[PDB]
């Protein structure tokens, strides 16, 4: 297939693979999910300003805000745990194993 | 598939308005006004024939019409024409504001001279109405033949006979 | 499946040509039961809140005999819609498709062999 | 059939339930033999 | 080309008095110093109230993403439905300033 | 080498996604995100969506990694490291980036070429500015098509970010 | 389940964003307005399953024209020929190609 | 409602501009009698080339030039 | 919580999940997603105690990749198709990915990992929306994008459903989970089904959403949340002890009771497409089901009785819970399988 | 140029329709130098 | 059924909620005065 596009791919899978490969903190969680929608955004808008789809040019603006809204509940999330418990690491968050 | 057919560079030699956009733009008004039917014969082809192959002859028309647009004003009203495009010429964004006194002076004889009106506000975008004897390009996509339909719904709606049938409910 | 049919009148749930089809009467055994189940409602829902299940809100128990009987009728109008249609559709693609549907040859017993399997 | 019903019970002596995989590895193994036969398919494709 | 060109040489420049100002001062062999607060140790305490302004910050922000493309909406051929939508689109930006208001959240940091 | 600028900040912006996806510290891993941001933004401008990437610039990295910096600052509590004098403190800083930077370089050799020269991306790549557009930009007539076409759009996302406001107001409460 | 409710209605909610052929700003087409076009006049109402093989010349026009992939192919073909040939030394290449002959309008 | 107002003006001023200049940004352009010259003037700027018709031999409106005095008209827009 | 705001935030629940039924763009789908996991969080965190923090938390991260996944599926479409009708998709990768994002929004193995925990740390309330109404808008998405979606990735992904909800309802006795590895199991039932008739679909989703709506309506009507302090219910409300168990024996599908239609449809019609090992073997793991869940049934309304004695108290105080449309429900989720040809008004 | 290589016809078409199609950037300066190719494709992009 | 890896699980509290300071600063010298401070925010 076509050649940036390829590389963008790559920097998405590899912010899913750090996404599914938890090392200490639930903010490097946040921080590959926000990268994975980065990658997102690079590769909606040239493939939209490639073809030219002049409609489309708002869509790479509403993937931002909605999931920089997504982002921010993430944020308000972490903030919940980590006065929880003091830091913000997973195996914190293990209560429901049982 | 096919071979892509393309035109010789023999059917692509026309002499060339070789003249800068700024004196394109100083002459632009009257240029719309005096080449309008060649201009207007050209587009119509263009935007019909959707293919610049089929337009070649009508493109020589615009420039030759172009030419001798140019050179009427060579003959006629060269250095109020040369004062107004190099006052246009100056500008960054190529105002026609700032450069109201060389426009007078150059509609002044070009009136008088020549007696070309410059257009009003609101003529030069009109959408006009051009006489043409080539006919209509019946197929400028190049479609095939479209897929046949499915077949619609047609009759009154029977009942279900003996019902839902299944497996033994009888209604 | 039959989702191509009702895609050019969406959301329509009883259409124009449903008219055609008798309605269910009132006497419908499918509507007799679902009657039934607005009484077993009913019940239920005099149980479960601790009343005498026969005596109490006779007027409730009768709004969900009257609501699932309600609901049920216009239930068994589109079923009979759908079953309708699924069989029209049968029927004008047979129609119009004979060579996928030929008419086989029915042979009586006295050409058809069958192989003879004893029980002993 | 009974070629992979010997080799999946062998299977299952080598597997650490000795004669119990027995019955369950050979048995599977059955299955695969006799779905080559008869064209037995498990995911099968949509048809109507 | 000219900008990458620019902002390259104000990153050189940047990074240059940078290096200046701290390899210049190095060069004195001044005193090699021993041992060099209001909190004596303790943990950074964290405040909620920091965070929901941060927060405060980005969703009004998002709403101002959508506020952006307005100088280039005027020019349109539907105006009546880019008025409405630019008229509702501030408004949800004023309720969600009230409603952050009149929940005691722009409070001790109004 | 200029002519293949975007292919080039694709592979600094993989480099960056490898760079904070292994997760030193999501300090570190901000950093690593924030430079990442910034050169696939420079990807989108030099196709010509200098409102998308401005877009980038303005609200990416100028709200929301603010916000993620701002967070993680508030919790993964600060200790020193080496502070030795001025080789230590900045020059081990200069060949570490030396190092980075010719990793980039160190990157680009003769079995990428055979990615590169077999599947040549330029000569070709950049057709945004195939012919005239006008006195407009289409990318941002179609940003500005938000108020009068997309409609329904506008309502939605403005119910959501409505109701993001209203949802980190309940969550972070914590009554 | 998709309720069609915008057919129901009679509102339009999302189909203008739907593809590149729909009504746009300032009537800018896009790169391959023609080609979506006659997929779609050639794929309408005839179902998916028929529009998948006897519609299947005007996709894979379209697709060539998104994505450009034989006509790369066909580029990187001519150039590497090209290259091979200016190598061994059996080409040279024109004025028009190294830039030496002041262009036509 | 007399009461109210000047006690919030005493009060909270602020937001009483505030109140005061949006209701007058959403119930004014319904007022005006120049939001039409707004429309007007929008779809009288000419982004796009106006492709011509062809000529079949019935169209009494659509000019032949542009000086011809059929046509959309901006004199309205140089007199105002 | 203010129930204004709870009533707001429950119709942006429902607004998302309808924006994703009536759509026709991608993009409108994944905003449908992106405000439906937005406005249910709250809904989690309506207690505020940690382990709803902890399952709000995990939700959030499975969905919000479940959502970025979704959005890589679309730009894909976008590349190898031009256009954003939501239709089949025209490129495997795409089918491959949106079928992989719409498995990990509805919890289906094995990206199952989430739902036991999340339906434990929240109520039974916000559990009753997350496996019911949750469900709905990727079942949607799931029937609109079926000429696209790879037969032997989805029956994969449906058997090891119903395997893995099978055998997590062994070793547990919290009631939530119990609901959520039925959810794991049921939902492969109706991806099971879904290439070769999403009618079928469509009627085991009817009938689950209102067998599980009737489970955690009666959980909520006793204020139980383990098998332990269910075993209670018979000496404090004694037609709860039936209802609850003759709606569990239709959970997991047995005659005559209606959860025995669904999945005698869903064998029917897999058998008419030639699939004889498969709807046996998916409905011997649901008798793996039945196994668990009538040992339950055993330790409800038999073995395990013994009660305390401050039930002499609660005996002198009626229900005020609004038990709302449980007869309803009740008699919906029992007696129907008479009505099985209702299911023509799904087509 | 392409002569030695058997099976090629110059100016082949790669779509399977007759109509005209808008030329990419390398069909037109593809066989030109690098200066024109970035004052082609990143001229009005770069310029200030 | 208890084994091995599992026997070590204390089951959940009954009402779901779990059994879970303020900023104390010394302005020093650095009129003088020393203030020993305890923020709360
Ligand atoms: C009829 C069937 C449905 C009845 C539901 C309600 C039952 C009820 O409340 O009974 C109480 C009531 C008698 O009780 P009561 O003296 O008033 O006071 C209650 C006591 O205080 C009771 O005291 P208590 O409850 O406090 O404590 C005792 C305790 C003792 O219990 C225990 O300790 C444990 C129980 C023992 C173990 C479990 C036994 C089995 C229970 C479940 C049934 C399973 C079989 C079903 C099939 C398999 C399902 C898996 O519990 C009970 O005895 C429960 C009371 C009710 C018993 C019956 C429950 C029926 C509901 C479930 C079955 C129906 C729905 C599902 C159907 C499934 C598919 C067929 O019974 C009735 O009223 C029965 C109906 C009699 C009159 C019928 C008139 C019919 C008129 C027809 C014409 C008009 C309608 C026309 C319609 C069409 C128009 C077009
Ligand atoms: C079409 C789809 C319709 C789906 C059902 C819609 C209603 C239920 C869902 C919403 C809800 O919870 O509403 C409250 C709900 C009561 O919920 P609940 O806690 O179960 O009731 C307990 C006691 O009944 C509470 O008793 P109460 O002491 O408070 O006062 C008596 C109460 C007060 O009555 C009223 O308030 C009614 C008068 C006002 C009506 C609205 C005016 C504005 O009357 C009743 O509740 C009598 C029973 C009503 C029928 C319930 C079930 C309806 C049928 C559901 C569909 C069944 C489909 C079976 C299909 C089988 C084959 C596939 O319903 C009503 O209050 C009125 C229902 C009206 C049904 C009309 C049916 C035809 C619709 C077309
Ligand atoms: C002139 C103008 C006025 C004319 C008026 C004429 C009538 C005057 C009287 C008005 C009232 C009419 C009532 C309906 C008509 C009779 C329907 C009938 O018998 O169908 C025979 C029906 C088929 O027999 P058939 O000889 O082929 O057809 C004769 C007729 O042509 C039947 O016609 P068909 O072949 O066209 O029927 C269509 C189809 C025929 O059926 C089929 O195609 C076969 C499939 C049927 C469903 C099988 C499901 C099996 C799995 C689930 C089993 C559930 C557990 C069993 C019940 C547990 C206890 C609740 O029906 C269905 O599929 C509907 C589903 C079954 C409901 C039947 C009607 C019930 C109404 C009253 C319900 C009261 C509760 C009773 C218990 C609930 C269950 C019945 O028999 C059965 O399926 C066996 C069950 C017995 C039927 C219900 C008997 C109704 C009377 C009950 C009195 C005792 C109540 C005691 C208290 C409550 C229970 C504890
Ligand atoms: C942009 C702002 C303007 C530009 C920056 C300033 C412009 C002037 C730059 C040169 C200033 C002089 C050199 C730096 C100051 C040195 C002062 C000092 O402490 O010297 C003693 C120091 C140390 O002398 P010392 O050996 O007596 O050390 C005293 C300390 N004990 C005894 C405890 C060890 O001298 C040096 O370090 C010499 C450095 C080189 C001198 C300058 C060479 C030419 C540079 C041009
Ligand atoms: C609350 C929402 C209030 C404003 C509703 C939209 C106002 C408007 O002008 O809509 C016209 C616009 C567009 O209509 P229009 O008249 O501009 O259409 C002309 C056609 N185009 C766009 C091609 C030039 O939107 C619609 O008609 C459909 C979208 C909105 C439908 C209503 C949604 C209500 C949601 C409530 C929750
Ligand atoms: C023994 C009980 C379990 C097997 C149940 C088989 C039911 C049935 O209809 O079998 C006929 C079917 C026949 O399938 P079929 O009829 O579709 O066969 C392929 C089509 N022809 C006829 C052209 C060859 O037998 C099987 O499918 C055999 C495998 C049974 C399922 C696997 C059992 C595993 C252990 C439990
Ligand atoms: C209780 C019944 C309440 C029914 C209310 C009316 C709903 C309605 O009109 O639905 C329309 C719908 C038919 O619309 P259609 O587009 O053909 O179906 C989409 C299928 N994917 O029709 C249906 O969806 C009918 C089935 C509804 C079943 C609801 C109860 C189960
Ligand atoms: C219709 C057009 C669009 C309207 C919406 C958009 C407006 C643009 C500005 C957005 C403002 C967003 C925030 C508004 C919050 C209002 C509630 C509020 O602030 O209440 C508290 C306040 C008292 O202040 P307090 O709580 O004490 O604060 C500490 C400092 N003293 O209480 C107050 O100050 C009372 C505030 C409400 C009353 C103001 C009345 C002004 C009336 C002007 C004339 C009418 C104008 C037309 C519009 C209709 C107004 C009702
Ligand atoms: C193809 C299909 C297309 C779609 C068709 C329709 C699908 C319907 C799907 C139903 C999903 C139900 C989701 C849950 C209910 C939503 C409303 C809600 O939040 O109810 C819970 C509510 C919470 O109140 P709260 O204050 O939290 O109480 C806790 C104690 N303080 O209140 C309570 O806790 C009160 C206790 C009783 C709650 C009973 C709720 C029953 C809801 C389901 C009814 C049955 C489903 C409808 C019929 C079948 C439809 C398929």
């Amino acid at each position: 297939m076509s050649l940036v596009y390829m590389n963008i791919m790559m920097a998405f899978t590899v912010s899913l693979t750090g996404l599914l490969m938890y090392r200490s903190h639930l903010m490097s969680s946040l921080l590959c999910l926000e990268g994975m929608m980065l990658s997102l955004f690079i590769l909606a808008t040239l493939m939209i300003l490639n073809s030219h789809f002049t409609l489309a040019s708002m869509m790479p603006i509403i993937l931002l805000v909605f999931a920089a809204c997504e982002a921010a509940l993430g944020l308000s999330l972490l903030v919940m745990v980590s006065n929880t418990y003091g830091t913000d690491y997973v195996q914190n968050l293990n209560l429901l194993q049982c | 598939p096919g071979i892509v057919e393309l035109p010789s560079l023999e059917d692509l030699k026309v002499q060339e308005v070789k003249v800068s956009s700024s004196v394109l733009k100083a002459a632009a008004h009257h240029y719309g006004a005096q080449c309008d039917k060649p201009n207007k014969e050209f587009m119509l082809c263009r935007w019909e024939e959707k293919d610049p192959r089929r337009c070649l002859e009508e493109g020589k028309l615009v420039n030759q019409c172009a030419l001798e647009f140019f050179r009427q004003i060579k003959r006629h009203c060269a250095e109020p024409f040369t004062e107004y495009w190099t006052c246009i010429d100056y500008s960054g964004l190529q105002l026609f504001r700032r450069c109201r006194k060389e426009q007078a002076q150059f509609d002044k004889c070009v009136l008088d001279k020549l007696g070309w009106v410059r257009p009003d506000l609101g003529e030069l975008s009109k959408v006009t109405k051009v006489k043409t004897d080539r006919p209509l390009p019946e197929n400028p996509y190049h479609s095939r033949a479209r897929p046949e339909p499915n077949p619609e719904v047609e009759g009154d709606l029977k009942p279900a006979r003996h019902g839902s049938r299944l497996f033994f409910w009888t209604m | 499946m039959m989702t191509g049919r009702q895609a050019r009148a969406p959301l329509q749930f009883l259409p124009d040509e449903a008219r055609s089809l008798p309605p269910p009467k009132l006497t419908d055994p499918r509507l007799a039961y679902i009657g039934f189940l607005g009484y077993c409602s009913g019940l239920i829902d005099n149980a479960i809140r601790r009343r005498p299940v026969l005596s109490a809100g006779l007027h409730r128990q009768f709004l969900y005999i009257t609501s699932f009987v309600f609901v049920g009728y216009y239930l068994l109008k589109r079923q009979d819609y759908m079953y309708a249609v699924r069989d029209h559709d049968m029927f004008s693609y047979i129609k119009s498709h004979p060579e996928d549907f030929p008419e086989k040859d029915k042979k009586t017993y006295r050409e058809v062999f069958e192989e003879f399997h004893p029980v002993r | 059939p009974l070629n992979y019903l010997i080799g999946g019970c062998a299977g299952g002596l080598t597997l650490g339930i000795g004669a119990a995989a027995c019955a369950y590895m050979g048995l599977t193994a059955a299955l695969v033999k006799m779905g080559q036969l008869e064209g037995w398919k498990v995911f099968a494709e949509p048809k109507v | 080309m000219n900008l990458m060109i620019t902002l390259l040489t104000n990153f050189t420049l940047a990074t240059l008095l940078v290096t200046i100002a701290f390899w210049l001062p190095q060069l004195n062999v001044y005193s090699e110093k021993t041992s060099p607060d209001p909190m004596g140790s303790a943990r950074l305490p964290f405040s909620m109230k920091f965070f929901l302004v941060a927060i405060t910050f980005l969703l009004f922000d998002l709403e101002i993403a959508l506020l952006l493309p307005l100088p280039w909406a005027s020019q349109t051929t539907n105006l009546n439905t880019m008025l409405t939508m630019a008229l509702l689109l501030i408004f949800l930006l004023a309720v969600s300033l009230a409603y952050e208001w009149t929940q005691k959240g722009l409070e001790w940091t109004e | 080498m200029m002519t293949y600028i975007v292919f080039i900040l694709s592979i600094i912006f993989v480099m960056g996604f490898v760079g904070f996806s292994s997760k030193p510290s999501p300090i570190y891993g901000g950093l690593g995100l924030i430079v990442s941001g910034g050169v696939g933004c420079g990807i989108v401008l030099n196709f010509g969506g200098s409102f998308l990437g401005l877009m980038v610039f303005l609200i990416y990295l100028g709200g929301m990694m603010v916000v993620f910096g701002y967070t993680t600052a508030m919790a993964t509590e600060q200790y020193p490291e080496v502070w030795v004098s001025n080789k230590v403190v900045l020059g081990t800083f200069i060949t570490g980036l030396l190092m980075e930077f010719l990793m980039v370089y160190y990157v680009l050799k003769d079995k990428e070429v055979e990615i590169v020269f077999k599947f040549n991306g330029m000569g070709d790549w950049v057709i945004y500015d195939t012919g005239d557009s006008g006195f407009f930009s289409e990318e941002a007539m179609g940003i500005a098509a938000l108020y009068s076409y997309g409609t329904w759009l506008v309502i939605v996302t403005g119910w959501s970010l409505l109701i993001g406001v209203v949802v980190i107001m309940e969550i972070t409460r914590g009554n | 389940p998709f309720f069609d409710v915008q057919k129901k209605l009679g509102v339009d909610l999302d189909h203008w964003m739907t593809i590149q052929s729909a009504e746009q700003p300032h009537r800018i087409p896009a790169r391959c307005h023609a080609f979506e076009k006659e997929w779609i006049e050639c794929a309408h109402g005839i179902g998916s399953i028929r529009a998948e093989k006897e519609c299947k010349i005007e996709f894979e026009d379209f697709r060539e024209c998104l994505l450009r992939q034989k006509t790369m192919k066909r580029l990187n073909a001519i150039k590497r020929q090209r290259d091979k040939l200016i190598k061994e030394g059996k080409y040279t290449p024109p004025p028009h190609h190294s830039g030496q002959e002041d262009l036509r309008p | 409602v007399a009461a109210f107002l000047k006690n919030v003006w005493a009060k909270e001023p602020v937001l009483v501009a505030s109140f005061a200049i949006a209701g007058l940004a959403v119930i004014l352009p319904t007022l005006s009698p120049y939001t039409k010259y707004s429309l007007m003037i929008n779809r009288a700027t000419p982004y796009n080339y106006p492709v011509p018709l062809r000529d079949d031999g019935n169209m009494p409106d659509v000019p032949s030039h542009p000086q011809d005095p059929q046509g959309p008209s901006l004199e309205w827009l140089k007199r105002l | 919580m203010n129930p204004i705001i709870l009533i707001i935030i429950l119709m942006t629940v429902m607004l998302g999940t309808i924006i994703v039924m009536i759509s026709t763009h991608w993009l409108l789908i994944w905003i449908g997603f992106e405000m439906n996991m937005l406005a249910i969080i709250p809904i989690m965190m309506k207690k505020h105690n940690p382990r709803a923090t902890e399952a709000s938390t995990k939700y959030f991260l499975t969905q919000s990749t479940a959502s970025m996944l979704l959005m890589m599926a679309i730009i894909i479409n976008l590349m190898f198709s031009g256009q954003w009708t939501v239709m089949k998709l025209f490129n495997p990768m795409a089918s491959m990915l949106m079928t992989m994002a719409l498995a990990m929004k509805l919890g289906m193995a094995p990206f199952h990992f989430w739902v036991p925990e999340v339906t434990q740390g929240i109520p039974l309330s916000s559990g009753l929306i997350l496996l019911t109404w949750q469900k709905l808008a990727p079942m949607s998405v799931l029937y609109q994008i079926l000429p696209s979606i790879n037969l032997d990735l989805i029956l994969t992904l449906s058997i090891l459903s119903i395997t893995i909800g099978g055998w997590g309802g062994l070793n547990q006795t919290q009631l939530r989970k119990i609901m959520a590895y039925s959810s794991i199991a049921h939902m492969g039932w109706m991806t099971a089904v879904l290439l070769y008739n999403p009618t079928m679909t469509l009627l085991n989703l009817i009938i689950y959403i209102i067998m599980t709506s009737t489970m955690f309506t009666l959980f909520m009507a006793n204020s139980t949340t383990t098998t332990l302090s269910l075993s209670h219910t018979w000496n404090k409300a004694p037609i709860m002890t039936i209802l609850v168990l003759i709606t569990l024996l239709s959970m997991g599908g047995l005659p005559p009771l209606s959860g025995f239609m669904p999945k005698w449809m869903i064998i029917q019609e897999m058998t008419k497409n030639d699939s004889i090992i498969l709807p046996t073997l998916m409905a011997i793991t649901a008798l793996l089901n039945l196994y668990f869940y009538m040992r339950l049934t055993y330790s409800t309304a038999l073995t395990m009785f013994p009660s305390t004695n401050n039930m002499k108290m609660k005996w002198q105080f009626p229900t005020t819970k609004r038990m709302t449309l449980l007869p309803t429900m009740t008699v919906l989720s029992t007696m129907l399988l008479p009505l099985t040809p209702i299911l023509s008004i799904l087509e | 140029i392409m002569k030695d290589v058997p099976g090629w016809k110059v100016g082949e078409s790669v779509f399977h329709t007759t109509r005209w199609v808008t030329p990419m950037m390398g069909e037109l300066y593809g066989l030109r130098t690098g200066e024109e190719i970035l004052s082609s494709t990143y001229g009005f992009i770069w310029y200030t | 059924y208890p084994t091995k890896e599992t026997a070590h699980w204390k089951p959940p509290p009954w009402n779901d909620v779990d059994p879970p300071s303020n900023l104390t600063l010394n302005f020093g010298p650095q009129g003088v005065l020393r203030l020993v401070m305890e923020l709360s925010g």
